[PDB]
RNA sequence: GUUAAUGUAGCUUAAAUUAUCAAAGCAAGGCACUGAAAAUGCCUAGAUGAGCCUCACAGCUCCAUUAACACCA
RNA sequence: GUUAAUGUAGCUUAAAUUAUCAAAGCAAGGCACUGAAAAUGCCUAGAUGAGCCUCACAGCUCCAUUAACACCA
RNA sequence: GUUAAUGUAGCUUAAAUUAUCAAAGCAAGGCACUGAAAAUGCCUAGAUGAGCCUCACAGCUCCAUUAACACCA
RNA sequence: AAAAGUAGU
RNA sequence: ACCUCGGAGCAGAACCCAACCUCCGAGCAGUACAUGCUAAGACUUCACCAGUCAAAGCGAACCUCAAUUGAUCCAAUAACUUGACCAACGGAACAAGUUACCCUAGGGAUAACAGCGCAAUCCUAUUCUAGAGUCCAUAUCAACAAUAGGGUUUACGACCUCGAUGUUGGAUCAGGACAUCCCGAUGGUGCAGCCGCUAUUAAAGGUUCGUUUGUUCAACGAUUAAAGUCCUACGUGAUCUGAGUUCAGACCGGAGUAAUCCAGGUCGGUUUCUAUCUACUUUAUUCCUCCCUGUACGAAAGGACAAGAGAAAUAAGG
RNA sequence: GUACCCUAACCGUGCAAAGGUAGCAUAAUCACUUGUUCCUUAAAUAGGGACCUGUAUGAAUGGCUCCACGAGGGUUCAGCUG
RNA sequence: CCGAGCCUGGUGAUAGCUGGUUGUCCAAGAUAGAAUCUUAGUUCAACUUUAAAUUUGCCCACAGAACCAAAUCCCCUUGUAAAUUUAACUGUUAGUCCAAAGAGGAACAGCUCUUUGGACACUAGGAAAAAACCUUGUAGAGAGAGUAAAAAAUUUAACACCCAUAGUAGGCCUAAAAGCAGCCACCAAUUAAGAAAGCGUUCAAGCUCAACACCCACUACCUAAAAAAUCCCAAACAUAUA
């Protein structure tokens, strides 16, 4: 008999990539994920499907931070209006630090 | 699962009664260990096969000089079973160039300094 | 009414999802009812072990068959038979899947009050028919009081003080004194060494 | 030697809870008299007992019985 | 034990969604009376429970009733 | 996956624009009631959006329904 | 064209 | 029954993880029409194939979702492109039954018999005191349950054997256990006596002949002191049988278009072996009759034990 | 579903090309199954004669009787024989 | 030897199938998975071997990794010496048990299936013999020595002695219910005996128990059965020093 079929998927890989302190570089995928896990924070993006990449290198760091929704996100901001006023929300967030600067001035030309 | 365990760091702080069984001062503890092998390798984990390689340990019931950092306790602790502990405690001093060529370990673990076998 | 009432058979919302079977549910000290609610003398569970409805029978039988309704009463501590088992059908072969939702069982742990009782009565008097029915239930237990259980919990804090015995289970299996974590549960670094699978073990610390 | 399934006013069926009717047989009803048909009443330990809530009403105690079986390959 | 089918007016039959026409049963009328026939009416919890949208209605959720299969030594 | 033919009073056909009739359907019309056969009346969105003028009537738009074929990796 | 029955002296 | 993809659990906290394990789903719909072009760096379903994300730039404005799918070769197309419930979903371009007439290669990697493991079903004993027993749990029976045991059944597992461990009943010869059917001894009785019911002990001795069926069984007839429960490769086929079952022939009913098939029946159907090795080859119960006597007992029908006498039957040895 | 044994002479309704007719029947005929009864036996899962749910009989897939015949397969009286 | 003769040829047919594979010696060496007319096989990955080039590799500490337990990941120090890439390949890709967390089944199996770790298919000592449990592994000679693991412990059930009058046939309803079918109250005499706790009665009666008195004094260890089938199975032993 045995009324029970699919359950056979594989499991999908998805993790962090990055731990903390790792030096990525500009466009490598810090974390990857389905139902949002981290957040991305500074210098950080996100994809299509919630990946998590960097696009400055440096240094990943993780912290924990404030979350305040976009106002157009409905889905979250009837989920802020329903805390007591002493609250707030506190999702973890993922950065990336700099570690090379923007650049230097070199002399071309004592012209 | 059958796994690495941590051992809580509640049992490594000496009671003050156990101070009297055996021969030390919490102040001024000592510089280098005896380590020896009194337990096979075999019949356990990979992670304390590992271990016993870089300690020196691959032969049993030879001693060992091991500092007494907490990088090397640290290994020492994940073996702690396997091996025999005990400080390598100097009567005379540490050896010089001249006086190194004839000292033994002295199993109560003496590094004694000069080592002549005619009797007292 | 001071009665125990029609505890019953399969549970009228249904159990239509096949749990599977877990274990842990009978291992180790008890971490729901194990001190008394408004009663004196109650039937003290001292292993763990599933309870069928034949067995809630034999204890509303002998109970309310002899207690008396003017003077004592009884509640029962256990929850309903909630958690159902699978019987697949006589003389199958392996495989096939899982067979039908065939009886319901409760599941008590060790040292979890499964009745109470009191009234204006005894424990003297009470011995009579609770040592009756603690033999008739499918685990090892002892009719106990409300003075009498913390009796046994009053020696058993002091066996742990009394013994001269320089070791004991705490004392190795903490800190892994033999390798001896090669052959020891995880379970039984935080029960003690005093439970082993279903049983526990009263006469030592 | 095994299980599941039945046990009814006298007979039958049922009502899948709260108990219906055709009969056997009671006497009104109407015809000269009777039959037939119609109006009722009766008569149900619901096969057996402690009911847990209350019980054909459900688990049993129980006294019969129909089936399936204990063959094999 | 496993597969597939099917649960309809008291009866059976269907309608590819809205449930007809044929009994039975109900009052009338023709006949002295009843039938047959002619004029009407009523009758399906469409077996089971929520709805994603509207479901005998289509997926199931359920209990009865039938088919064919329970082999090889 | 490509042609080709066709949609109508509820069902069959067609007349070269100007759309004919038999069923079905509603009536009386008649006898102690059912059916033909006559008949008046009644129901032709001529399948679709415009029209180049006036389109069953014609070059497109498709809504479909059926023929003749051709598709395997 | 279609009509079947009427309890026992 | 399943075959591919996805969510969730087992898999509790990086990643992963089976199952004919538990549960839900999917084989699309919707809006755009830049769903344009390129290009650093990474993820990865444990390989590969595939899938994923994406900074910057050129160019214009100023995607939701969980799966929602299919390689190559070939087709059709001028070209951009488009083709599979290829769902057995990494896809053979296009192919079903049947075989007891069967063959070959293997397999104890894999079933039947037998052993073994296990004991759910079976069997037994105790614990408990519900209830039967007019009263009265314990003379006898026993509910719900508990704790042990046994290894007789139906199973289950697939561990030894498929370069063969021959298979059911029966004959022959039996060995053993005791959980005793008889014979012996004893305690209780709801045992007056006779018969019995039950329990402890005892396995030296014994345990019938027939009709039917292949029958173990079972029904029956006639007895018996009684006509035991089981194990021993369901003891024993290099001791026998071949009736059934388990080949080739054949009807019959059914299934199927047929070939053929059926835990359906029925007639018929080859049972080989000259012994190398181990092993081995001469050591008493029971019934009935008489008697007690028609006593003991009972009110009477009924009716003993014990002692004693004697007869037979089997067994063993002549 | 009825008169009424709770069984169809009949009534009502569907499908079909036709609804298995005559015979025979617990068979060499799925099962129940050792059907039930009379005979045979001291005793009959055997054999013979009937009764019929054969719900899977059945008419040249031939049906049913019957004379002979059979190294066919069962039953049997009597004799006889280790 | 006919479900299709026989001989020769194709023919050394093909065989994911079985069998077999021949000198000496040393060295490294155990199986994550995915596809598959595939699960008796093969290809890739993994693991393994060799030859090379380079620089880090294991071990890890603070900090750090989500909302709806054991642990792991990342990781400097440090202990150590390996790892990665490059080049060439074959073989293994039909597993066993033990511990632990689980799933299926009977919370059955020397059962099946996953994970973590061992061990086995590697030698040796032990647990009686013994794959998988424990000790222990890098090799030879020795008529030297210290050790490692390493031999099962249990044997139970005595019990108070005496004495018992009485408002009572305690009110209700009951054929009758007198302490004892059931309700209600639980009053009371002498010192001391319950409006009565168990038998025994249709009911009453009869027995005890709880009571005075009696004394030495309740004397109070609170425990726990066994069954197979050829023939029990070391012999035995309580007493000279860790
Ligand atoms: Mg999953
Ligand atoms: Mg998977
Ligand atoms: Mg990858
Ligand atoms: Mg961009
Ligand atoms: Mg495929
Ligand atoms: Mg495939
Ligand atoms: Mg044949
Ligand atoms: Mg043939
Ligand atoms: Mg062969
Ligand atoms: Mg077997
Ligand atoms: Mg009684
Ligand atoms: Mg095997
Ligand atoms: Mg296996
Ligand atoms: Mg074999
Ligand atoms: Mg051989
Ligand atoms: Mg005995
Ligand atoms: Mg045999
Ligand atoms: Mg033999
Ligand atoms: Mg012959
Ligand atoms: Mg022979
Ligand atoms: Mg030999
Ligand atoms: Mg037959
Ligand atoms: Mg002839
Ligand atoms: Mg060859
Ligand atoms: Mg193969
Ligand atoms: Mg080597
Ligand atoms: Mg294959
Ligand atoms: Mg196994
Ligand atoms: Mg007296």
């Amino acid at each position: 008999s045995s009324k029970n079929l699919g359950g056979k998927s594989s499991g999908r890989r998805q993790g962090i990539k990055k731990m903390e302190g790792h030096y990525v570089h500009a466009g490598n995928i810090i974390a990857t994920q389905r139902h949002f896990r981290w957040h991305p924070g500074a210098h950080v993006g996100v994809g299509k499907n919630k990946c998590l990449y960097a696009l400055e290198e440096g240094i990943v760091r993780y912290t924990k931070e404030v979350y305040v929704p976009h106002p157009r996100n409905t889905e979250a901001v009837d989920l802020i209006t329903r805390l007591p006023k002493g609250a707030v929300l506190y999702k973890t967030f993922v950065h990336v630090v700099p570690a090379k600067p923007e650049g230097t001035f070199k002399l071309v030309a004592m012209l | 699962k059958f796994t690495r365990s941590r051992i809580p760091e509640k049992v490594f702080q000496a009671s003050p009664e156990d101070h009297e069984k055996y021969g030390g001062d919490p102040q001024n503890p000592h510089k280098l260990h005896i380590v020896t092998r009194i337990k096979s390798t075999r019949r356990r984990p990979y992670w304390e096969k590992d271990i016993i390689k870089m300690l020196g340990l691959e032969k049993a019931h030879t001693p060992q000089v091991h500092k007494n950092i907490p990088s090397v306790n640290a290994k020492l602790k994940v073996v702690k079973h396997l091996i025999r502990i005990k400080p390598l405690k100097l009567p005379q001093g540490l050896p010089a160039e001249e006086n190194m060529s004839n000292t033994c370990l002295k199993s109560t673990g003496e590094l004694v300094v000069q080592w002549h076998l005619k009797p007292v | 009414k001071p009665k125990l009432r029609f505890i019953e058979r399969a549970p009228l919302v249904p159990k239509v999802r096949r749990e599977p079977k877990n274990l842990s549910d009978i291992r180790g000290p008890s971490t729901e009812a194990t001190e008394f609610t408004e009663g004196n003398f109650a039937i003290l569970a001292l292993g763990g072990g599933y309870l069928h409805w034949g067995h809630f029978e034999m204890m509303r039988l002998t109970i309310n068959r002899s207690m008396d309704p003017k003077n004592m009463f009884a509640i029962w501590r256990v929850p309903a038979p909630f958690k159902p088992i699978t019987r697949k059908s006589v003389g199958h072969r392996m495989g096939g899947g899982k067979g039908a939702i065939d009886h319901y069982v409760t599941p008590v742990k060790a040292g979890r009050l499964v009745v109470e009782m009191g009234g204006r009565c005894e424990f003297e008097e009470v011995q009579g028919f609770l040592d009756q029915v603690a033999h008739k239930l499918p685990f090892a237990a002892k009719a106990v009081s409300r003075g009498t259980l913390e009796k046994m919990r009053k020696d058993q804090e002091e066996r742990e003080r009394n013994n001269q015995n320089p070791w004991t289970f705490e004392r190795i299996a903490t800190a892994n004194m033999l390798g001896i974590r090669k052959v020891l549960s995880p379970y039984d670094l935080t029960h003690k060494g005093k439970y082993w699978g279903k049983f526990y073990m009263p006469k030592r610390v």
